[PDB]
């Protein structure tokens, strides 16, 4: 009997700052343990600085992003060029996965970019549209490996404050950019070490109130 | 007879002209607006002494943040103001924001032309629609049924509608501030209107970024015009 | 006379005078200008307003990335119709990934405006669109007509008074057509031209609009002081 | 999920935990499970997270809808049946929500109102719904008074889910409290369990079988 | 496109009058004259058959038509009209009721759902009454003979005998005279031909004439044998030697 | 288009009249006149046959008088053919009820919405209205004995005696002289007959000119029974009351 | 929900300095029935696009008339048809991942793995992949099927990564593709020794071989081969 | 289906259709409504060329659509019962869904709407109706009193008549009805609403029906003799 759904693999991880927010994802694409392509992009650019990336089932994650992006133009059309904020396109992007609650699109969203206060915003939705603003989000095959260090490094989860007989906790801070991308290699290349889905390059798209810049790095191919 | 799209040899739709003529013959509709607010009022005109006034619904609530008067055919405004409630809402759902006042009335006026050989005429009713939001502000729009809206900064629309446009377009200035309009409203009405106004056949409201739209009493709109007469002979 | 109630009747001579009629309401639309070089295209608007407490209406329509027009007549109906190439412009993208072509543009508004025109029931558009585009042949200009007849120009103008312009065009012509690389020069070109149009009233800020598309711009429009510049 | 509401003297207590899942994993520690409809009236959310999070939303789209049209407040009656009448047009499709209509209205006072994906609605004074239900209702029907607090009451619904939060494996991260009197809704904080429980624990002097 | 025409073109005007029905009558009136006469053991159509060129075969056109085995139907009008409604007639003999009783239905009730048809004409949108008067002759085992009129408006009567058509006001009152409640089937043939040859001009003999009856059961027209409750049909179209054996002793 | 042909059938005249529905009155004012009695041990229907030809077969025949179920009967005026159309509707309306409800229908919910049917031609669907008004004569165990009419503007209205078609003015002042509350049924087949007799157009009133029919509680013990008189029948009670 | 029935196996491809090359045998099997041996699954569109489809072929043949038909509509009312608004092969991929897609989520999918190899108009080489699935990628290598396990590993030790496309000649790309085909031909059980090959260049354009054959195979070693084990003779 | 624009503008900017519904309701029998301090009384004339009538099967003028909410008409007898119909349905539906009987200001806004459907919707006419609606709000002590027309429009109404000589019952009640002062009673209430008919009607025997309607669901309809005795009382006092 014929599938409609498929597994092309990878990971994808969004992380907000004070100023800024990033969303990185792996190149590789695979289907089953054969690799399909060393390097394809699965984080956009959708104008309005908001990155998007719909990591699982490619086919599905494709479509939604082409969908998207033509939600985005056809809100400046109807709305006099108005900018879609961060938490509108949330929203409208629920309304497009659960359009499919039925006949689902297989993929864990994540769009990144700056809220309308100016600082770091990251949502992400599972695959028919249950969405939540966070400072940290992992998704995809690797999640379930990135995540729990994300907890501990980012938000400073289980981490007292020495010699406070473990009653004061690590205070939450922002952190730079710098910091965030070192956090997001170690967390990639962590990821390419222990599960076979990950791998061949890592690819980050920043969002800063000047724009989207990009950053690539190899991952290795094995 | 003839069909309902026709154009004739002027180039205008039959139809659409002939429902102008409609709303000339409807009560007074007055909006103004400022910086501080947009004010709409309208004549309510009472058929019968017997017609419990309060009643007579001719200023309605879209949104929160956009209100609505009208002039004509009033039952005519019904399903145009349950497609503007529905289309506000409805946006905001869809996009967890307001909806701009302007693409509120370009969503009533595309239901305007939908009519012919849809519905079987155009709309006999005249809109003015006030509203705010954050890009462009107050705003207040005249749709009509010919599809058509203009931004205006005053407007008013009824069968007294020229001569107090002629008054609108003497008195107002880009500094004038929420009561000065309120008065505005009052004091072209009183001169247009056939019956002598009073709180129980002329009825107020504004819009304002704080505390959105609001319909006026007949107690807070008595006073307004108790104010208007003092300040008129006082000079 | 008899052969006017509607656009199914032809008269005895061949005329169409719903068709006709339609033609008309552009005839008292507020004028516009279209013109272009080799390297950019530019349309110029003169918008029209109720009264001095009005806003004046706007008169010019994106339609994608690389085209859009300029209206005169019955507004709502070219907002039916932009609203149509903006689906047909998006429509080439999303299925071939393909920039549509202005000519095609030109022929699928035709072929729209011309059903319209043949059954019982419905009838003409009252609008006439002026359609700029920058594609893979370059900078273009069209001219609509709710007739269905389209027709690709150098320049042009449609509306009131629209000889005065399209006459200064034709002597212009040789000239404005090598403003190559050069866009504030070719606005310029339109915004005389426009001028030819004009009584008793002149170009002010909140009055004049004006779009460009070329080959590294986008199509923008241009209104209140962003059009300051040339008057 | 475990969610609560009851009713008593002091208007209605709602209290619900934070925690999603997706099988084992846990998703997230942060959810919002309560959803602000207007001043007067609460909904919950349990089971799907979709499901309820778009359809409690699409709720409060048509309850602003009803007082446009009727320049009136819905009522918790109708407001509860505009949803249990929406998802009885799903039945069968698979919808999985278990939610609760909390709010204050003049005509009906504080009313709750259960609504499941399976068509069910009821009226009563307590409900507990989710995963953890059980364990809630263990610690809330052996403590419930109706002469209750509303500081007592506050911490009765706080120390329910904190309950089932440590005996439910599917329940879990913070406790969001909240209070319905004739004024409207009022928040009353969201509470961490990774604190709150060792807080509870030495205070109370419960929580005997965890190593102190 | 699409049928535009959802509105009635019949139409009561100020004085009362169905005109489209009334114009229907009209052209019935100018229509060839057709008759029908009910003996006590059966009943007689017939009808001249006016010849549009002697080119043309009158054979291959038959203004009496089978409805059923037991139903005969003849019309005075416009006759395109009424090969259409013949058609019709046949199948919903079947569709309204054979196929839900397992037997043919009895004369007035096909008559009824004639009527019916005819009656929709009149009322609904974008059509003409027929323009045509039936004469319906039949046989059933419940009700025996009986013949019934129909006209374009879908009123139908029932008739001992009766004329329609162009002579029909002269050949009811010759009817009158020679029509009792004794008259064997032979007797009502014979009267048919006498009223006929008042209205026909021309030649009159088998070949100009068609002439049909309801009468006994044809157990050799029936087509097989086997079967004892099936006997054959009772409508049977009378030959051309037939008719002149009968105009001899005229 | 055809818009040109457009008869506009479901309008209003300036006056604030239905154009076709006043002209299907006017039809209907020259169909053969239809009394109905109502006694108070039963009703009676009775209707004059439009100018009768000797050649007519009299006895199976229909054309004013139709039956819609056990309990409840019509007496037609106008065109029969539209009258047929509604007299199945009428009967298929009936046996739904009872398949519903198991109880034999009422009679003014049968004629209510056989009147809302002739409403809706009136205005809406561009078609003529049906040229018929019907006298409705029925038992049913609320109301008792009930006499009803509806006409083509699908308004209906109840009577204690009524007539439609032709003559009705004179047919009418005749029944308000004669009628009282108090009468039986062969009392009211005598005013039933006798006004036929001088309002009809025809030099003599005849039994091959006319259909009758009862509504009696004659059965054994607190049962209907429906009495569609015989050609016989009616010659017999023409001579009994001395009108031949 | 459909079964393939006659099919068309691994359809191979790669990324040179200024084009691409594409190649397919010419095999239609019925199962395990080797049943059709002149079966053309390379088809032009165009004089700058290869199309190479593998799966099921009567879907195959489907596809073909859809490509037909394209340049025919493309023609109409196009006086650059032939120039500059001439069919881009990344026109005609999207057209076809868009069919894909939509046939996948109607349930009633074209059972296909198609590659869309060409040069665009600027001269950039394009190569593509999209099957039933609707799932798209791109690499400087690709390949279906078998192709995907066999001819890849092969075709990625000559272009591993992008900075590998200009340092690769047509003559050494075309090599590495002879050389896969054969290497399928040995281990595929559903491949067959004859196949064609395509090359599109942005200078000497779009050039066909039909007719080719797997040849320089070694079997020879097979001889000196007995029994699975033990067995000396 | 027929798609015919019937109800169109024309150049003086009036819907002749509309206006030529209303000639219907002036055709009509008379309807009067006026509303008390705690009661709201319907008043209706019925023509007195019918006789030989059977008032216990024919039609009542005034309808009830819940068991709270009342409605009256003057106009197309025919044309009535369809809004009837759509507003006893749209009664119980209300009571299914909001799970409370409508408020008369809901109904009323429900029947105008439908009304003014059929005056833009292609292939109908307008209905030759106008209505008063009356009754009192779930759980509410207060008189409400609405009316509505073939145009759509609809309002709320201290005293209303529709129908034939309407304006000179109108007439009547514009100088004898206080607003500082409602009638206070029952009584009183459907006084001045039989004197209002009594200017119009002809005889005050079977010619004048009256309804009363009162809170909670409580109303009657007055019998002949019933009525009688207040026509019998106001022309004592009238030979003055
Ligand atoms: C308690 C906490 C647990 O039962 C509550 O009942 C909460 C209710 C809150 C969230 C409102 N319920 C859940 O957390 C709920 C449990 C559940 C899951 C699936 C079906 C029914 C009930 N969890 C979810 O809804 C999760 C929430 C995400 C992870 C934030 N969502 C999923 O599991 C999604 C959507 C499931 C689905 C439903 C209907 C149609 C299609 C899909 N599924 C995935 O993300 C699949 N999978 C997760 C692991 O990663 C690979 C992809
Ligand atoms: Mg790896």
């Amino acid at each position: 009997q014929f599938n409609p759904y498929g597994d092309n693999g990878g990971t994808i991880l969004g992380i907000a700052g004070e100023d800024f927010a990033v969303l990185a994802g792996d190149t590789r694409n695979i289907t089953d343990y054969s690799i399909n392509s060393r390097y394809e992009p699965k984080v956009f650019d959708c104008g309005d600085n908001i990155v998007m990336s719909a990591n699982g089932f490619a086919a599905d994650g494709d479509a939604l992003v082409k969908r998207f992006k033509n939600s985005v133009k056809w809100y400046h059309f109807d709305h006099n060029d108005k900018k879609l904020s961060i938490n509108s396109a949330a929203r409208n992007i629920q309304h497009l996965l659960y359009g499919k609650r039925f006949f689902p699109y297989y993929v864990h969203t994540i769009i990144a970019g700056l809220d309308e206060d100016g600082k770091g915003a990251v949502y992400s939705f599972d695959p028919v549209g249950s969405y939540e603003r966070e400072q940290c989000r992992a998704g995809g095959a690797a999640a379930s490996l990135i995540m729990p260090f994300l907890d501990n490094q980012v938000n400073f989860k289980n981490q007292y404050e020495p010699g406070t007989n473990g009653k004061v906790k690590k205070p939450l801070k922002y952190l730079s950019v710098e910091e965030v991308i070192k956090l997001v290699r170690d967390s990639f290349t962590s990821a390419t070490e222990r599960h076979i889905q990950v791998g061949d390059g890592l690819e980050i798209l920043i969002v800063t109130k000047d724009g989207v810049r990009k950053e690539f790095y190899e991952l290795k191919r094995d | 007879d003839r069909g309902v799209s026709t154009f004739s040899p002027e180039g205008r739709l039959f139809q659409v002209e002939y429902s102008l003529e409609a709303i000339k013959l409807g009560s007074t509709a007055i909006g103004i607006a400022t910086k501080e607010g947009v004010v709409l009022g309208v004549e309510k005109r009472a058929t019968s002494p017997l017609l419990e006034s309060d009643s007579i619904e001719k200023i309605v609530e879209i949104d929160r943040h956009i209100g609505c008067a009208m002039s004509g055919l009033t039952a005519d405004a019904r399903s145009m103001i349950e497609h503007a409630r529905t289309a506000a809402v409805t946006h905001n759902l869809y996009y967890d924001e307001d909806i701009n006042v302007e693409s509120l009335t370009q969503s009533v006026c595309d239901l305007a032309l939908r009519f012919g050989e849809l519905m079987s005429r155009p709309f006999g009713v005249a809109l003015l629609i006030a509203g705010h939001d954050a890009d462009d502000g107050y705003q207040l729009f005249h749709a009509e049924p010919s599809g058509t809206f203009y931004r205006y900064n005053a407007k008013a629309i009824g069968s007294g509608s020229e001569g107090a446009q002629a008054e609108l377009l003497n008195e107002w200035h880009s500094s004038l501030t929420l009561k000065e309009a309120e008065l505005l409203v009052l004091k072209i009405l009183k001169q247009v209107m056939e019956e002598k106004l009073d709180e129980n056949n002329a009825q107020l409201s504004c819009i304002t970024k704080q505390d959105g739209f609001k319909i006026y009493d007949n107690e807070k709109t008595a006073e307004l015009i108790k104010e208007l007469k003092e300040k008129e002979a006082a000079e | 006379n008899n052969y006017d109630g509607d656009t199914v009747t032809f008269s005895p001579t061949g005329r169409l005078f719903q068709v006709e009629y339609a033609l008309e309401a552009i005839k008292q639309g507020s004028v516009t200008v279209g013109l272009r070089s080799n390297t950019h295209a530019v349309l110029v608007a003169l918008k029209r307003n109720a009264d001095e407490l009005s806003s004046y209406q706007k008169k010019i329509i994106k339609c994608d990335e690389h085209m859009g027009l300029s209206l005169a007549g019955l507004a709502p109906d070219a907002r039916v119709l932009s609203n149509y190439l903006r689906q047909q412009c998006n429509y080439s993208s999303l299925v071939f990934n393909r920039k549509l072509a202005v000519e095609r543009a030109g022929h699928l508004l035709c072929d729209k405006a011309q059903k319209n025109t043949q059954s019982y029931g419905g009838r003409p558009y009252g609008v006439g669109l002026l359609i700029i585009g920058y594609d893979k042949s370059g900078a273009h200009l069209l001219e609509f007509q709710p007739s269905g007849n389209v027709t690709e120009l150098y320049g042009t103008a449609i509306g009131a008074r629209s000889q005065g312009a399209k006459t200064y065009l034709e002597r212009t012509l040789d000239t404005f057509i090598k403003i190559d690389g050069n866009p504030d020069e070719l606005i310029k070109a339109g915004v005389e031209a426009i001028s030819q149009s004009l009584r008793d009233e002149s170009l002010t800020v909140d009055n004049l609009s004006i779009a460009i598309v070329g080959k590294d711009t986008p199509f923008t429009i241009y209104d209140g002081e962003a059009v300051a510049k040339y008057i | 999920t475990t969610t609560l509401a009851f009713r008593f003297q002091g208007g209605i207590i709602v209290a619900v935990d934070s925690r999603a899942t997706a099988g084992n994993w846990v998703a997230s520690q942060t959810v919002k499970k309560v959803i602000e409809i207007n001043p007067f009236l609460l909904g919950t959310a349990a089971g799907g997270a979709a499901d309820c999070q778009f359809w409690e939303t699409w709720l409060g789209s048509q309850c602003r809808l009803h007082e446009l049209r009727e320049k009136e407040r819905i009522s918790v009656a109708a407001a509860s049946k505009i949803l249990s009448n929406l998802v009885y047009q799903y039945k069968g499709a698979g919808l999985s929500m278990g939610t609760m209509i909390c709010g204050y209205t003049r005509k009906e006072g504080p009313t709750i109102y259960y609504v499941d994906s399976d068509g069910t609605r009821l009226k009563g004074d307590i409900f507990c719904v989710g995963s953890g239900q059980t364990f809630a209702y263990g610690v809330l029907d052996s403590n419930y008074k109706w002469d209750l607090s509303v500081e007592d009451a506050l911490y009765l619904g706080k120390r329910s889910i904190l309950a089932a939060a440590h005996r439910d494996a599917y329940s879990g991260g913070s406790v969001n409290l909240y209070h319905v009197t004739e004024d409207g809704w009022i928040y009353h904080g969201n509470h961490d369990v990774g604190e709150l429980f060792w807080k509870v624990k030495e205070e109370e002097g419960s929580f005997n079988n965890v190593i102190g | 496109m699409t049928d535009r025409y959802s509105f009635s073109l019949t139409t009561f005007s100020p004085s009362g009058k169905l005109g489209q029905i009334d114009y229907a009558l009209t052209a019935v009136k100018q229509g060839v004259t057709s008759l029908g006469i009910k003996a006590t053991n059966g009943v007689v159509i017939a009808t001249e058959k006016k010849s549009s060129s002697p080119l043309a075969m009158s054979e291959t056109l038959s203004k009496v038509s089978l409805l059923t085995p037991d139903i005969g139907a003849v019309y005075s009008g416009m006759g395109p009209d009424y090969r259409v409604l013949v058609d019709k007639s046949r199948k919903v003999a079947h569709t309204s009721y054979k196929r839900i009783y397992g037997e043919y239905p009895p004369t007035k009730l096909l008559v009824s759902e004639v009527a019916k048809i005819m009656q929709e004409a009149t009322q609904s949108g974008g059509v003409r009454p027929f323009g045509v008067s039936l004469l319906i002759a039949g046989h059933d085992e419940f009700n025996g003979f009986s013949l019934y009129q129909v006209d374009p408006s879908g009123s139908y009567f029932p008739w001992k005998a009766t004329a329609i058509g162009k002579g029909s006001v002269a050949a009811k009152t010759f009817l009158e005279k020679r029509w009792n409640d004794e008259l064997e089937l032979e007797d009502a043939i014979h009267i048919a031909l006498l009223t006929l040859k008042e209205s026909v001009e021309g030649e009159f003999n088998g070949d100009t004439i068609e002439l049909a009856i309801i009468g006994d059961e044809n157990p050799d027209l029936l087509g097989y044998t086997g079967i004892p409750t099936d006997k054959g049909p009772r409508f049977r179209k009378l030959t051309s030697q037939e008719i002149n054996d009968r105009l001899e002793a005229l | 288009g055809s818009r040109r042909y457009d008869s506009r059938t479901t309008i209003f005249s300036p006056e604030g009249r239905l154009y076709q529905v006043e002209y299907a009155l006017e039809s209907i004012s020259h169909a053969g006149t239809a009394i109905g009695i109502m006694a108070s041990d039963g009703i009676v229907l009775a209707a004059e046959r439009k100018v009768t030809s000797t050649l007519l077969e009299q006895d199976t025949s229909t054309e004013k008088l139709y039956k819609l179920n056990d309990k409840i009967a019509v007496a037609v005026a106008g065109l029969t053919a539209d009258a047929e159309i509604l007299i199945n509707t009428a009967r298929i309306h009936a046996q739904n009820y009872l398949k519903t409800y198991n109880e034999d229908i009422p009679v003014e919910i049968l004629v209510r919405r056989l009147s809302d049917i002739k409403q809706g031609y009136t205005q809406h669907g561009g078609l003529r209205p049906f040229g018929v008004s019907f006298i409705y004569a029925g038992y049913d165990d609320r109301y008792g004995y009930q006499l009803y009419t509806s006409n083509p503007s699908g308004n209906y209205t109840g009577w204690k005696a009524i007539s439609v078609g032709a003559n009705t003015s004179a047919a009418q002042t005749l029944l308000q002289m004669d009628y009282k509350d108090d009468m039986k049924v062969d009392d009211a087949i005598e005013l039933a007959l006798k006004t036929l007799s001088k309002t009809t157009d025809s030099s003599a009133l005849t039994y091959d000119r006319l259909e009758f029919a009862t509504i009696r509680k004659g059965a054994n013990d607190g049962e209907v029974y429906q009495k569609i008189f015989k050609p016989q029948e009616i010659k017999d009670i023409l001579v009994k009351t001395g009108i031949t | 929900t459909q079964q393939p029935i006659v099919t068309g196996t691994s359809v191979i491809s790669m990324k040179y300095d200024n084009g691409v090359i594409i190649a397919a045998d010419n095999l239609g099997s019925y199962g395990s029935l080797l049943r059709f041996n002149g079966v053309e699954r390379l088809i032009p569109v165009g004089d700058n696009t290869v199309v190479g489809i593998s799966g099921d072929i009567s879907d195959m043949q489907h596809i073909e008339r859809l490509l037909k038909d394209l340049v025919t509509e493309n023609a109409y009312d196009n006086p650059l048809a032939d120039a500059e608004e001439a069919l881009e092969p990344s026109y005609i991929f999207e057209y076809l991942a868009t069919v894909m897609y939509q046939r996948r989520s109607k349930m009633n999918p074209l059972w296909n793995a198609i590659i869309v190899a060409g040069v665009q108009s600027n001269g950039d080489q394009f190569l593509r992949y999209v099957n039933l699935l609707g799932v798209t990628y791109s690499s400087p290598t690709l390949a279906t099927g078998f192709g995907a396990h066999m001819a890849n590993p092969l075709l990625r030790k000559v272009v591993d990564r992008e900075s590998d496309i200009p340092k690769t000649t047509v003559q050494v790309a075309e090599e590495a593709i002879v050389n896969a085909m054969r290497v399928l031909y040995y281990r595929d059980a559903r491949s067959s020794r004859n196949f064609s090959l395509a090359i599109i260049d942005k200078n000497t354009g779009l050039t066909f071989k039909k007719n080719l054959q797997v040849e320089n195979m070694k079997w020879d070693f097979a001889k000196d081969i007995k029994g699975y084990g033990t067995q000396k003779i | 289906g027929y798609d015919r624009a019937l109800s169109i503008f024309s150049p003086d900017g009036h819907i002749f259709q509309v206006e030529y519904a209303l000639e219907a309701v002036k055709r009509g029998t008379c309807a009067v409504g006026v509303k008390g301090k705690n009661c709201v009384v319907l008043g209706c004339e019925r023509r007195s060329t019918l006789k030989l009538q059977d008032t216990r099967i024919t039609p009542s003028k005034v309808s009830k659509i819940d068991s709270h909410v009342v409605l009256s008409f003057s106009g197309l007898n025919a044309d009535s019962r369809i809004l009837i119909e759509k507003a006893r349905v749209e009664a119980q539906s209300h009571r299914l869904t909001l799970e409370d009987p409508v408020t008369v200001e809901y109904l009323t806004r429900y029947v105008a709407g439908v009304q003014q459907r059929y005056t833009q919707s292609g292939g109908v006419r307008p209905f030759g109706v106008s209505t008063l609606i009356a009754g009192f709000d779930p759980r509410d002590d207060e008189p409400k009193l609405y009316q509505t027309e073939p145009s759509g429009i609809y309002s709320s109404w201290s005293a209303q008549t529709i129908g034939r000589n309407s304006k000179t019952v109108r007439e009547f009640l514009e100088k004898n009805y206080d607003r500082k002062e409602p009638p206070a009673t029952v009584e009183e209430c459907v006084k001045l609403t039989v004197r209002s008919l009594l200017e119009v009607v002809q005889t005050g025997a079977k010619n004048i029906e009256i309804t009363v309607v009162k809170p909670d669901s409580d109303i009657v309809a007055l019998s002949s003799e019933e009525i009688n005795q207040y026509v019998t009382q106001i022309e004592q006092e009238k030979q003055e």
